[PDB]
């Protein structure tokens, strides 16, 4: 969930 | 994006399954916890 | 973000309660279902 | 939660 909240933030 | 979410709202609904299981397993070890003290002064009066 | 991380675990910890009381209440659900249908079998077959 | 999450990765 971090890593797909982080890569939904980045892009 | 679409997919991402879709991903994302199958791990809620898997995680909620887990969750339910987790404290199914939790509320499990507390009254296995409670009985086991119960028995073990039972038990060591029932032994002496 | 250091008090954004805390409070995301203090929630997750009442997320993790408040499903387990979730959980407590499919349990009273589903044995209360069951008692209604065995006593809706009962009375059928006594109105019968 | 999952909005909390986001704006902890966007900041």
């Amino acid at each position: 969930m971090v890593k797909d909240q982080q890569e939904a933030e980045k892009k | 994006i679409r997919d991402l979410e879709a991903s994302i709202a199958r791990y809620k609904e898997e995680y909620a399954v887990l969750i339910s299981e987790a404290q199914a397993i939790k509320a499990d070890l507390a009254a296995v916890e409670a009985k086991v003290n119960r028995s073990t002064a039972l038990l060591k009066s029932l032994s002496a």
